[PDB]
RNA sequence: GCGCAAGACGGACCAGAGCGAAAGCAUUUGCCAAGAAUGUUUUCAUUAAUCAAGAACGAAAGUCGGAGGUUCGAAGACGAUCAGAUACCGUCGUAGUUCCGACCAUAAACGAUGCCGACCGGCGAUGCGGCGGCGUUAUUCCCAUGACCCGCCGGGCAGCUUCCGGGAAACCAAAGUCUUUGGGUUCCGGGGGGAGUAUGGUUGCAAAGCUGAAACUUAAAGGAAUUUGGCGAAGGGCACCACC
RNA sequence: GCAAGACUGCUAGCCGAGUAGUGUUGGGUCGCGAAAGGCCUUGUGGUACUGCCUGAUAGGGUGCUUGCGAGUGCCCCGGG
């Protein structure tokens, strides 16, 4: 939180990874290394029914939350690595990725390089479920 | 690497390529090339690189298919391989990391796959390192200037 | 009777095609008989565009976008109101339909 | 259409067609010839050669096999002969 | 909502067709021509007939309409295609004639025209859309 | 976030595209062997077509003996759901899924359409091989090769259209050339159920595969299409005897 | 030997000079390409345009304007 940097001279960047699902969101921040972490909020910490998890509200809070407790820490722009669920299962983002971007630029934060990192395979595993699938 | 006091000094560990352009240079009715080799520089680190290069359509094309045989193929790779083979070896690492900041590696396979068959977008998707050997303090010390 | 003059699919002289799995459900489906569709999709949507060019530190920044494949089976195809049934004369259309926006 | 004159058609429709679906089946190939510069020997050889052929003295090679037609040798001239 | 019916718009053209110089855009002059030239079984008919009346003109002044046909709208399109100009756009100084079509008429029965020059082809032969 | 180890698989490129007798076949490269089509003024001279007996291959599941077991997952153990739920759903999970060696010869093994051969309309295209031609490119000259464009020929996967014709129609350029009935040839069906069942034979470690009845009972069982019909089918509208 | 025609390449004083250098996929008779020095007629006229890079005012990529579809503008030296 402290040293000999300046807060007119340059701004201190770190990197945030969105882990977006169909059931909760993980807005979690990293360091320029992404080896350590600064804070890691996650959607379930602020509703209470685990409906809400897969609200955007919940996304909105813990991205204003980790983004207050970042700001008064001291790092001010942020690298987004948004991630779905990923593998087999599924490749379309959660719908709380939006609302946690959204938060985070209106929080008073700066944001810089936009990439997505769901991991896509090279058609590996055999996925859950049966040959016929989910009959519902 | 190390740190002499309050800095941390880098080294080259490799070299991707952005998710974006992975998914969008991809498109139906072409095809694609891609060669991996186990090249090792002049000194002693080895390197790995990969390639990707796809299908140029004529401006005067009436045909959608765009498409070529496998021996065409078996060629533009062939000419890749040595390619990549040929313009590393006699380099060390500054002098490869050097030219992986324009796309001339890229500018000499397309330009070396003219009379073969077109390609309209090649690039070094990736770049991996295997082998490490013993750290010089010198080595790097002459690699930060 | 006979429904289509293929049988649904786009296999002619083939027999045996490798299987793949829809995305709603966990189907075994053939390739050449899914419904694909490659949707073109971006990182913010329509409104979020301003406000991240107004945070974004670098001027006349270009936005990413998201290329994502998706195989359906048919049933869960229907269920999500991709594609809709058609009439017996007019079943015989194979046009893209069209786009505007 | 329904009136055609298969006794004898333009000559068009015959050089057009299959060597074998003519009236009379006739091959489209011929017998030429090959003159160098640099060896004064005239040689015949067919037109689809399908084989290595060298001139006669051993002076230089006259033929390529392809799929169809050979590759003669470039700067050798020649003309269609019959009989 | 007000949509008016199949009689009170056909007997609304029929009117115009047959009437057409004793009428105008005042809406009770014309109400009141209604009344005197036909027989008209109500008051909220003939209000309804002379009010598309009215509407008929407001889309006649205007323009053509496609329904109805008027003596004195007539005689404009016979007026307008039986003069005819000086120039035929048939016998010019020069005629856009191809090689290949002048070859063409070379066999065909002349050797040489008083009105025909010779063009260059193109460098490329691209006449159809890009399908595949 | 950095690395290690194991097994499985080959996404986007991937299409009414290719090869193979069929089942089937997708990371790069090396080796061996085979094959269709195209080209031929080469070679032999009817060596040909279909096929009892017999023979090869043959998805997945199943059995025996090994090595290995990441994920998934019969049987099983629970939690909810429900009047019941040993079902749909969710969490674990033994055989199995992977490789080798020995078996069985079963699929909606389906183009639900035997093989060879002749004739019978048109059109845009696709893959291969060959032929011919204005032009652009591999940087400016020439030629040959690849890459485009314009056409032709042969074989093939297909597509659009047609009052050739056929059919009960859906439809088919073959399912046409059929009462104006005969090109060659193998297999196979005589209303429905009993029944692919019982016995016998044969084959298999086993599970089962091939061959395959009868008594009795029944007046219908079916194929195509048409009109209100009902959908916990879709697309548009309406109603305070519907709702907000 | 006779006799003129149709077409084309290079140069914009000429010889030096298509000699090296460069160049590719396969070649060739091979594209690109300026002086040193010398002799003179001591240097033929008109005409639009030119975003950046590679490899020509050509070919192939790719931009800026207001979000799209389309105009116009974008070699340099100067003045207003
Ligand atoms: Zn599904």
């Amino acid at each position: 939180s402290l040293g000999p940097q300046v807060a007119e001279g340059e701004n201190v960047f770190g990197v945030c990874h969105i882990f977006a699902s169909f059931n909760d969101t993980f807005v979690h921040v990293t360091d320029l290394s992404g080896k350590e972490t600064i804070c890691r909020v996650t959607g379930g910490m602020k509703v209470k029914a685990d409906r809400d998890e897969s609200s955007p509200y919940a996304a909105m809070l813990a991205a204003q939350d980790v983004a207050q407790r970042c700001k008064e820490l001291g790092i001010t722009a942020l690298h987004i690595k948004l991630r779905a669920t990923g593998g087999n299962r599924t490749k379309t983002p959660g719908p709380g990725a939006q609302s946690a971007l959204r938060a985070l630029a209106r929080s008073g934060m700066k944001i810089g390089r936009i990439e997505d990192v769901t991991p896509i395979p090279s058609d590996s595993t055999r996925r859950k479920g049966g040959r016929r699938g989910r009959r519902l | 690497e190390d740190v002499q006091g309050k800095n941390c000094l880098t080294n080259f560990h490799g070299m991707d390529l952005t998710r974006d352009k992975m998914c969008s240079m991809v498109k139906k009715w072409q095809t694609m090339i891609e060669a991996h080799v186990d090249v090792k520089t002049t000194d002693g680190y080895l390197l790995r690189l990969f390639c990707v290069g796809f299908t140029k359509k004529r401006n005067n094309q009436i045909r959608k298919t765009s498409y070529a045989q496998h021996q065409q193929v078996r060629q533009i790779r062939k000419k890749m391989m040595e390619i990549m083979t040929r313009e590393v070896q006699t380099n060390d690492l500054k002098e490869v990391v050097n030219k992986l900041i324009p796309d001339s590696i890229g500018k000499d396979i397309e330009k070396a796959c003219q009379s073969i068959y077109p390609l309209h977008d090649v690039f070094v998707r990736k770049v991996k390192m295997l082998k490490k050997p013993k750290f010089e303090l010198g080595k790097l010390m002459e690699l930060h200037g | 009777t006979k429904k289509r003059r293929n049988n649904g699919r786009a296999k002619k002289g083939r027999g045996h095609v490798q299987p793949i799995r829809c995305t709603n459900c966990a189907c075994c489906v053939p390739k050449d008989k899914a419904i694909k569709k490659f949707v073109i999709r971006n990182i913010v949507e329509a409104a979020a565009v301003r406000d991240i060019s107004e945070v974004s530190v670098f001027d006349a920044y270009v936005l990413p976008k998201l290329y994502v494949k998706l195989h359906y089976c048919v049933s869960c195809a229907i269920h999500s109101k991709v594609v809709r049934n058609r009439s017996r004369e007019a079943r015989k259309d194979r046009t893209p339909p069209p786009r505007f926006r | 259409p329904l009136a055609k004159d298969l006794l004898h058609p333009s000559p068009e429709e015959e050089k057009r067609k299959h060597k074998k679906k003519r009236l009379v089946q006739s091959p489209n190939s011929y017998f030429m010839d090959v003159k160098c510069p640099g060896c004064y020997k005239i040689t015949t050889v067919f037109s689809h050669a399908q084989t290595v052929v060298l001139c006669v003295g051993c002076s230089t090679v006259l033929c390529q096999p392809t799929g169809g037609k050979a590759r003669l040798t470039e700067g050798c001239s020649f003309r269609r002969k019959q009989h | 909502g007000r949509v008016r019916t199949k009689t009170v718009k056909k007997a609304a053209r029929v009117i115009i067709e047959k009437y057409y110089t004793r009428l105008g855009n005042d809406f009770h002059t014309n109400k009141r021509v209604c009344e005197e030239i036909a027989i008209i079984p109500s008051k909220k008919l003939r209000n309804k007939i002379a009010g598309y009346v009215t509407h008929l003109m407001k889309r006649i002044q205007r323009g053509p309409v496609r329904g109805i046909s008027i003596k004195l709208q007539e005689e404009e399109r016979e007026r307008r295609d039986n003069y005819v100009p000086e120039v035929s756009a048939l016998d010019q100084e020069i005629i856009e004639v191809d090689p290949d079509t002048k070859e063409m008429l070379k066999l065909l029965d002349f050797g040489s025209l008083s009105n025909l020059q010779v063009t260059q082809p193109t460098v490329g032969m691209n006449f159809k859309t890009p399908r595949g």
